[PDB]
C-alpha cells in the first residue's frame, strides 16, 4: 500500500522557478530518504538527489548542485523538488522515489512521474 | 563518474522464448547492480537488486547474473506482460548512474 | 533524557543481586553481535575432526575486516565504525598478561580471531587451534566466552562435533546509536552472508541494569535468539571491568544480533589445514 503520488503536469516559462511536490502515503517519509530523479527522452535517466526528511539533509549530483534543492516537510509529509533559473534542457519527467534497504541502495517504489515544459508559447 | 552502457536499446522477441539483456560498467561495481522496469505509461518499477536478488512480487521468471563490469537480466518465457524498457542502475559509486534502456518488443516488420 | 530509538522498541531486564526508575541516562555502551554459524558444507570421508572447525575459524579474519571497514555510502551523518565505536585505551596495570589478547587502544571489538591478534598469517601458522582456545582457562567470565561470545558449547569448536556446525560471533561496544549506519551494517553483512532461513527477531532492545556423510545445512531457531542470555552474569561487568569502566550505577542497551552464515567447500577445508596436524589426528 506504500504510495508516493505526484503533481500534475507543470507548463512554465524560461527563468521562471517551479517546485513539484511528492506526497507519500502507506509510509512516514520520516522514515527513508526521499530522492528525485530525471528521465529526458534520447538520454534516459539520471539522478538529481535526495533528502533525509529526519535531519532535512540534502544531497545533490554535481550537476544540479546549483539548479534544484530538495525540501521535505514532515507534518505534511511531502517531499518536494525546487528548480530555477528554467530552460528548455528542463523540459523533462520528474520522479520521486525512496530506497528502503541501505547498503543495496534500490528504489523500491516510484511515483507516476511529474511532466514539466519550458516553453515561450 | 560511472557510466553504465547497455548494448542493444532495442530487442525483438516473441511469446514464450528467453530474453536476455546486458549491461555494462565503466568499471567494478562490486555486484551492486539493479534491474528496472518502465511500461510504456511510464510508470517504472523494481525488478532485481544486488545483481541477483528479486524485489518481493516480482514473477519469478526474472533472473539476473554477472559480475567484475558485465551484468546480464535474463527473461525466462517472455509474457505479453513483459513488454517494456530495461534500466540498469549502478550503486557502487555515490552517484547513482543507470544504463540507456533497453526495450522489448515483439517480432514484427 | 534517555535516548530515542524509533522502529526498536525499548525492554528492561536487571539481573539480580512503562520506565523503571534506573532507565534514566544514556548506556554505558551499546552492545552489537556479529552471530556467525558456519560449515564446511560438502563433507567427506577422509577429512579429520579438526577440519569441522578450522576452515570455518579462518573466515572470522576477513570478516572482522569487513566490518571494520565498512561505510555507509551515501550517509547523511555517521559514515564509518570508527565514527561510532566505543575508545578504549589501556587494560588495567595489573592484568597486562591479556596483552595482544584483547583491544587496548581503539575500538572495542571482539572475536576469535583476537586469539591470533587478527593475523591470519599467525592463525596459519598455528598447529593446534584447541590449545590456543584453551591456553588461558582457568568465576569471572573466561577469555574464550569473552572472544567467542558464545557459553562455549553452542561454539562447536571441539573435536567431538557430530553436527559439523560452528558458531561464533563478534562483539562490537558502540558509544553512539546510529540507525543508519546499523542498518546499513546489517543490510551488507546480509548481502554478503545471505542465511536460509533466519527468523531472528530484529526489533526489540534491552536494557540490562548491573546492581551491587550426507550434506550438512545450517538451521536457525528459537535456540539462537537472545543467545547472549545464556552467557554468564558477570560477563559484561567483567568484560568492563578489564578497561576500568564501571556498569554499577549505569546500564547497557543490547541490540538484536545480525544473522551470518558461511558455507565452505573441501577445497578451502583441505587448502587451510596445517600440514602438522594430519599426523596427529
Ligand atoms: C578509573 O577511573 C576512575 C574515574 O576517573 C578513577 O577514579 C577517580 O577518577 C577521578 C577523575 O580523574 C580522580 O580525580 C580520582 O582521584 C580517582 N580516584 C581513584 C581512587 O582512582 C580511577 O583512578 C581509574 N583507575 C585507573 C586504574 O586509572
Amino acid at each position: 500500500e506504500v504510495q508516493l503520488q505526484q503533481s500534475g503536469a507543470e507548463l512554465v516559462r524560461p527563468g521562471a522557478s517551479v517546485k513539484l511536490s511528492c506526497t507519500a502515503s502507506g509510509f512516514k517519509i520520516k522514515d527513508d530518504y526521499i530522492h528525485w530523479v530525471k528521465q529526458r527522452p534520447e538520454q534516459g535517466l539520471e539522478w538529481i538527489g535526495r533528502i533525509d526528511p529526519a535531519n532535512g539533509h540534502t544531497r545533490y549530483a554535481p550537476k544540479f548542485q546549483d539548479k534544484a534543492t530538495i525540501t521535505a516537510d514532515t507534518s505534511s509529509n511531502t517531499a518536494y523538488l525546487q528548480l530555477s533559473s528554467l530552460t528548455s534542457e528542463d523540459t523533462a519527467v520528474y520522479y520521486c522515489t525512496r530506497y528502503n534497504d541501505y547498503d543495496a541502495f534500490y528504489f523500491d517504489y516510484w511515483g507516476q512521474g511529474t511532466t514539466l515544459t519550458v516553453s515561450s508559447a | 563518474d560511472i557510466q553504465m552502457t547497455q548494448t542493444t536499446s532495442s530487442l525483438s522477441a516473441s511469446l514464450g522464448d528467453r530474453v536476455t539483456i546486458s549491461c555494462r560498467a565503466s568499471q567494478d561495481i562490486r555486484n551492486y547492480l539493479n534491474w528496472y522496469q518502465q511500461k510504456p505509461d511510464g510508470t517504472v518499477k523494481l525488478l532485481i537488486y544486488y545483481t541477483s536478488r528479486l524485489h518481493s512480487g516480482v514473477p519469478s521468471r526474472f533472473s539476473g547474473s554477472g559480475s567484475g563490469t558485465d551484468y546480464s537480466l535474463t527473461i525466462s518465457n517472455l509474457e505479453q506482460e513483459d513488454i517494456a524498457t530495461y534500466f540498469c542502475q549502478q550503486t557502487n559509486t555515490l552517484p547513482w548512474t543507470f544504463g540507456g534502456g533497453t526495450k522489448v518488443e515483439i517480432k514484427r516488420t | 533524557g534517555p535516548v530515542e530509538f524509533s522502529t526498536p522498541v525499548k525492554d528492561y531486564f536487571p539481573p539480580s543481586p512503562e520506565r523503571p526508575d534506573w532507565y534514566v541516562g544514556a548506556p554505558v555502551a551499546y552492545i552489537q553481535q556479529i552471530f556467525v554459524k558456519a560449515t564446511v558444507s560438502p563433507w567427506q570421508k577422509n577429512f579429520l575432526a579438526v577440519d569441522v572447525f578450522r576452515s570455518p575459524l579462518s573466515r572470522v579474519f576477513q570478516l572482522v575486516e569487513e566490518i571494520r571497514n565498512h561505510a555507509l555510502r551515501d550517509s547523511s551523518g555517521v559514515k564509518s565504525l570508527e565514527e561510532v565505536c566505543l575508545q578504549v585505551t589501556d587494560l588495567l596495570p595489573g592484568l597486562k598478561k591479556l596483552r595482544n589478547l584483547l583491544p587496548e587502544h581503539g575500538c572495542l571489538l571482539l572475536s576469535p580471531g583476537n586469539f591470533w591478534q587478527n593475523d591470519r598469517e599467525r592463525f596459519n601458522a598455528d598447529p593446534d587451534i584447541i590449545k590456543t582456545i584453551h591456553q588461558h582457562e582457568p568465576t569471572s567470565a573466561t577469555l574464550k566466552d569473552l572472544l567467542f561470545g558464545l557459553p562455549g558449547k553452542y561454539s562447536g569448536v571441539n573435536l567431538y562435533n557430530r553436527k559439523r556446525v560452528v558458531s561464533y560471533t563478534v562483539t562490537l561496544g558502540l558509544q553512539r546509536y546510529d540507525s543508519r549506519f546499523l542498518s546499513s551494517l546489517r543490510s551488507r553483512l546480509k548481502l554478503l552472508h545471505p542465511s536460509p532461513n533466519c527468523t531472528l527477531r530484529e526489533d526489540s532492545i534491552v536494557h540490562v541494569h548491573f546492581k551491587e556423510g550426507t550434506e550438512a545445512e545450517v538451521t536457525w531457531g528459537a535456540e539462537d535468539e537472545e543467545i547472549w542470555r545464556k552467557l554468564s552474569f558477570r560477563h559484561w561487568p567483567s568484560l568492563f571491568s578489564y578497561y576500568n569502566i564501571t556498569l554499577a550505577k549505569r546500564y547497557i542497551s543490547i541490540l538484536p544480533a545480525i544473522p551470518v552464515t558461511l558455507y565452505l567447500n573441501p577445497q578451502e577445508a583441505l587448502e587451510v589445514r596445517h600440514p602438522q596436524e594430519a599426523n596427529r589426528y
